[PDB]
């Protein structure tokens, strides 16, 4: 089962995309994240969520590098690029 | 309704024990301290100060005895 | 760390504001009664003001800490009516969670409140009036 | 357009064009869900109106999205999904 | 005691715009939003009806500490405000009056203006507006992440 | 203190009769082991269809049947009144009053009530 | 043949009402106004019975594919304004009057339903504690 | 049951000795009948119950009773103020039924209070 | 205690939720398999309740009134159970508020008493006024 190891990473990647999917747009649903240091922050920006999320999954961290290049190049669509990435994984 | 019962039983548990401290015929009392000593007197003012309480209603009854 | 979602987090928000509302339920209005706050040290306090209780109220919950900053916002400016604000916000969360079984979208619930809030202010401004009944009746007399 | 042009291909790659067209409809669907509107109802109204008209109203609402954002979103997603499926295993390395 | 009684009077007279309290704001708005919710509609009528019915909790819990029955007072208060808004837009009235309050001291329904209970408008507007601001941030959280 | 718990066993069945007398009363559906459902509003008839565990409960059941056989009316008045006499007597037990003088007190109060009827 | 079978059941009983949520919506609106003139706890109780009448058009729209959330708000808008007899179209979702389409329902069904449903519900709540033997 | 309260308490202080404790509790035990009808009917205990005591107990400047002693417990169900006269609906109870129910209920509670021990055995 | 009433409310909800989709000619159908292993599919609300054999004693009331609805009338067998069950759900939160069931029953009977006179007013029955025994049908 070399592929089942990758399939376990795809399912874990779709769970992160579904969480950011609810935050798309100004009317989207905010996410509450409590850091280990005790800081409580909340916002609808997908770039700030994945930055402080501290993802330990190796494949799921690729969305952070794409979101960093999304804001550095285009500057907009950091939330939508996560949804489009998870759409190809589901198909 | 359980909070109203706990408020009544907290103050009554302290009052039911000191019932023997009233009058010139008041019976003596004995408290068990961690030290080898003990309180042999029947005075209610000295006994209530040495009793450890939990529910806060008993703490308010102790402050009333100090003013009285 | 742990991550939750679904209808489980929506039920925790109702149970969190339920215990907070019960603290300000008996303190509403001048007919309210005093309450005691007991910490791990064993000390306590006696006050009839519900605003000072929410300042020392210890509750661990993401939505519960929101009402803490809301109570301090009314005290630093108006200083009155903090108890009534917590009760209103507590019932809005209980009725909104019941609409989940009706397949009601939360943004529509939020949008429905924003539209009704602006229209309610206009209706309140219609029944507002200055001091009247000075001749033939008495108003400020019954206050003292 | 990609749904009709999918018949021009042949083999396994032709079926990918059909699934790629459905993967692009998740962005407009999410925008209709987060706004409180009915999910499937708004999506059906998009295919109906866009047939006769072309890009016609958000122009009156002053909603303008630059083309580079929509271009980079597809380009970065193609490389992101590629880097995922290309990993067939992982092991401890130190 | 005169200075303490004057404190309540000077704070009410400080703001020229006052509103009767004791539940007159929540009860009168409950009936108005019933017919007004139809003018909007589009899945938003159910949210307005639940928002208006959520204001009846203020007079409810207020009568608990007064030993009065909260179910009878809130119900009978809606009956008096029902006929009050029927002849209001017609600019004509006979037995219909507004500003029906709740007096828990004497246990009877009287006007809060004559009863001596008055509150400023600024206090009521900022209390209702800030109450909904915290309710929105709670309903928008679908996920709790704690390390 | 079983004499106190004996009242609590009747108190469980006391609230059953409190929902009987009055216009709010309602029949109770009882499914027999033979596959027959007996439905009646009368509480005295229900006592025959209920399984009694504590033998002290049968004392009030035998007194209830006496009301139905002779006068045929007032079965709810006998059971409810007999259950309340135990509650007012429970406070006298905790007060320290012996149950002997409690029985003698009812005999003197019963003769005074019959003369006033 | 279809025209005779419709008027056949109407010959036995000539008492009919407007179906398709028409009559059900008119009753729910009037009971809310009649409760406003009744003081006491019965005011909020009658309003609860008017809301319970909305389940009949709900399941009819849900089983036919219509959205019970949208049709409830759109029907009440035209119900409280002008003509109160506007019903619900069974084929295509839209506002309309069932009196124009000549859609009728027998009244003896609603009379026995309101009497049986209210009584059977009141009997279950009339007992605080139910003791039922097993066997 | 409410009218008997005033007559029994009058004979309580008349009989000296320890029997005064049982006589007072004997009249209070009759308060369960009006409380049961008022509680199951949804009526408030703080409202109807104090009006029942004031119905049978009034201050009349004279030795002869007057006004209305026939006011009973009303079920209400719609609305009312205070209580109403029972003679309007002509609801009465026969003496043979009431007198027979007193002797049976007295001996019923007497047996329970007289038993301080119960012996049982498994079948 | 009060737990018996709550158990009686949830007993009617579980039966109602199955009968909710069955309202209407195009609604869903319920499949019930008897111990005889005979599978029957029908939209009749009376036949479905007869094959359930509910042990709950108060739940049999909805079955008894459904058989009389299909016999003396024949229409409204499913609607009478849904209406009786939905009315039970509205009275569920009223128990936790301390309101007794006496005023709850009188409140519904008052609305039904006003509904009988309302149905006769809403129903249009004409014979010799602007109609006849023919034009009416």
């Amino acid at each position: 089962k070399p592929q089942e190891v990758r399939k376990a990473n795809i399912i874990a990647a779709r769970s992160v995309a579904d969480a950011i999917r609810t935050s798309l747009g100004p009317k989207g649903m905010d996410k509450m994240i409590k850091t280990s240091r005790g800081e409580i922050i909340i916002s609808n920006d997908g770039h700030t969520i994945l930055k402080q999320m501290a993802i330990l999954h190796p494949v799921a961290r690729m969305l952070v590098e794409v979101s960093a290049a999304q804001d550095s190049e285009a500057g907009d669509g950091t939330t939508s690029v996560v949804i489009l990435t998870g759409a190809l994984l589901g198909a | 309704r359980q909070a109203q019962i706990s408020n009544i039983t907290a103050a009554k548990a302290v009052a039911d024990v000191i019932r023997t401290c009233l009058g010139p015929k008041a019976m003596l009392k004995m408290l068990l301290d961690p030290m080898g000593g003990l309180v042999l007197t029947n005075d209610g003012h000295a006994i209530l100060r040495e009793i450890d309480v939990a529910h806060p209603a008993a703490k308010s009854m102790l402050e009333l005895s100090r003013t009285q | 760390g742990e991550k939750i979602s679904g209808d489980d987090i929506r039920n925790q928000n109702v149970l969190a504001t339920m215990a907070v509302a019960n603290v300000v339920k008996s303190s509403l209005g001048p007919v309210g009664l005093d309450k005691m706050l007991v910490d791990d040290i064993g000390d306590f306090t006696v006050t009839n003001d519900g605003a000072t209780i929410l300042s020392l109220l210890d509750v661990q919950h993401p939505a519960g800490k929101i009402l803490v900053e809301l109570a301090q916002q009314q005290d630093r400016e108006i200083g009155d009516g903090t108890t009534s604000v917590v009760i209103i916000a507590s019932e809005l969360l209980k009725r909104a969670n019941e609409l989940v079984k009706n397949k009601i979208h939360p943004t529509t619930i939020i949008t429905g409140f924003r539209v009704a809030l602006r229209e309610a202010i206009r209706f309140i401004n219609e029944v507002l009036s200055t001091s009247v009944d000075t001749l033939g009746k008495e108003t400020l007399i019954n206050i003292a | 357009r990609l749904s009709k042009e999918a018949r021009s291909m042949e083999g396994v790659q032709a079926f990918i064009w059909q699934e790629f067209a459905s993967a692009l409809e998740v962005i407009p669907t999410t925008l209709a869900e987060n706004a409180g509107l009915n999910s499937i109802k708004v999506v059906t109204e998009l295919r109906s109106k866009h047939e006769n008209g072309e890009l016609n109203n958000t122009y009156e609402e002053h909603i303008l999205q630059p083309v580079l954002v929509s271009t980079s979103a597809i380009t970065l997603a193609s490389e992101c999904v590629k880097s995922i499926l290309r990993i067939d295993d992982i092991a401890f390395s130190r | 005691s005169l200075h303490d009684s004057l404190s309540v009077v000077k704070r009410t007279l400080e703001s020229g715009n006052v509103v009767p309290g004791g539940g007159c704001v929540e009860a009168a708005l409950n009936i108005y939003l019933d017919n007004f919710a139809t003018t909007v509609g589009s899945r938003e009528q159910l949210a307005i009806a639940e928002f208006a019915a959520a204001l009846l909790i203020i007079p409810k819990t207020l009568a608990v500490n007064a030993a009065k029955d909260s179910s009878e007072l809130v119900a009978k208060l809606r009956s008096y405000h029902a006929a009050s808004q029927m002849a209001k837009p017609e600019d004509v009235k006979r037995r219909s009056y507004r500003n029906y309050g709740l007096d828990l001291i004497r246990g009877k329904i009287v006007d809060e203006i004559h009863a001596g209970v008055l509150e400023p408008t600024i206090s009521k507007v900022k209390s209702l507006k800030s109450a909904l601001e915290a309710c929105v941030a709670i309903l928008r959280i679908d996920t709790m992440i704690t390390v | 203190g079983q004499i106190i718990k004996s009242i609590a066993a009747i108190r469980e069945l006391h609230q059953m009769c409190l929902t009987s007398m009055g216009p709010c009363g309602r029949n109770k559906i009882i499914v027999n082991h033979l596959g027959k459902i007996i439905i009646t509003n009368d509480a005295a008839t229900m006592l025959r269809e209920l399984d009694i565990v504590h033998p002290a409960v049968k004392v009030l059941v035998m007194a209830t049947e006496q009301q139905k056989i002779d006068m045929g009316d007032g079965t709810n008045l006998v059971m409810i009144l007999a259950g309340e006499l135990l509650n007012v007597s429970e406070k006298l037990i905790s007060m320290g009053l012996s149950a002997v003088e409690i029985i003698q007190g009812y005999n003197m109060a019963r003769k005074f009530t019959l003369k006033e009827l | 043949h279809d025209a005779i079978m419709i008027v056949k059941r109407a010959l036995q009983n000539k008492l009919i009402v407007a179906g398709g949520g028409a009559t059900e919506m008119e009753v729910s609106k009037c009971l809310r106004d009649y409760s406003k003139t009744i003081a006491g706890k019965q005011q909020m109780i009658i309003n609860a019975f008017a809301k319970a009448l909305e389940v009949i058009p709900r399941q009819l729209c849900e089983n036919a594919g219509f959205d019970a959330i949208e049709i409830l708000n759109k029907l009440r808008l035209a119900h409280s304004k002008g003509e109160k007899w506007y019903g619900v179209v069974f084929e295509t979702e839209n506002i309309g009057d069932n009196f124009a389409k000549f859609v009728w329902e027998p009244a003896l069904v609603k009379i026995n339903a309101l009497n049986s449903a209210t009584e059977a519900t009141n009997l279950i709540l009339s007992v605080d504690e139910t003791i039922t033997n097993k066997g | 049951e409410i009218e008997l309260i005033s007559r029994i308490t009058k004979y309580g202080e008349r009989t000296p000795g320890l029997l005064q404790l049982a006589i007072k509790q004997f009249a209070v035990a009759f308060e369960v009948v009006p409380r049961t009808l008022a509680e199951t009917a949804g009526l408030d205990v703080n409202e109807v119950l104090p009006n029942l005591y004031a119905a049978h107990n009034v201050t009349e400047p004279g030795a002869v009773k007057t006004d209305h002693l026939y006011k009973g417990v009303d079920i209400d169900g719609e609305s009312d103020e205070g209580v109403k006269d029972i003679r309007e609906e002509n609801i009465y109870d026969m003496l043979a039924t009431k007198k027979f129910a007193i002797n049976v209920a007295t001996e019923a509670a007497t047996t329970v209070l007289s038993i301080d021990q119960i012996i049982m055995a498994k079948k | 205690g009060k737990g018996q009433i709550i158990s009686n409310i949830n007993a009617c909800v579980a039966v109602q939720e199955a009968l909710k989709p069955t309202l209407g000619p195009l609604g869903s159908d319920i499949l019930i398999v008897t111990s005889n292993q005979k599978t029957t599919i029908s939209n009749d609300g009376a036949t479905i309740l007869k094959l359930l054999d509910v042990v709950h004693p108060a739940a049999k009331t909805l079955v008894d009134i459904s058989r009389a609805q299909d016999a003396e009338v024949g229409d409204g067998t499913t609607s009478v159970t849904i209406l009786a069950g939905e009315l039970m759900k509205e009275a569920k939160p009223f128990l936790e508020e301390g309101i007794s069931s006496h005023l709850i029953m009188k409140g519904y009977r008052k609305a039904v008493s006003l509904a009988v006179e309302k149905i006769n007013e809403l129903a249009v029955d004409i014979t010799s006024e602007k109609s006849s025994g023919r034009e009416l049908l």
